[PDB]
């Protein structure tokens, strides 16, 4: 089991709670791209 | 293979679960 | 107190997780983010 995954998969699905996206593999790319580019 | 999409399976169900009761717990 | 998630947010994170313990990528996220274009991208 890869470290890191649970927080990454997790992480996400808080953000799909938090802004109700309309389409969720397209708020996907946008939101591990954001996360990518954070540091 | 099998065992590989059940364990997916749990990590995703632990996660998500977790994902809920967190913004249960932020919000209030 | 009582929320819930779309349909289909389980099941599209399983489809990431069992492709990242298939391939065991170095990199999670940039992972995810190929994976999830892919999703996108094919239509």
């Amino acid at each position: 089991i890869p470290p890191g995954l649970t927080e990454l998969l997790q992480g996400y699905t808080v953000e799909v709670l938090r802004q109700q996206p309309p389409d969720l593999v397209e708020f996907a790319v946008e939101y591990f791209t954001r996360l990518r580019e954070a540091r | 293979d099998a065992e590989l999409v059940r364990l997916s399976k749990r990590l995703v169900e632990n996660a998500v679960l977790k994902a809920v009761q967190q913004y249960l717990e932020e919000t209030q």
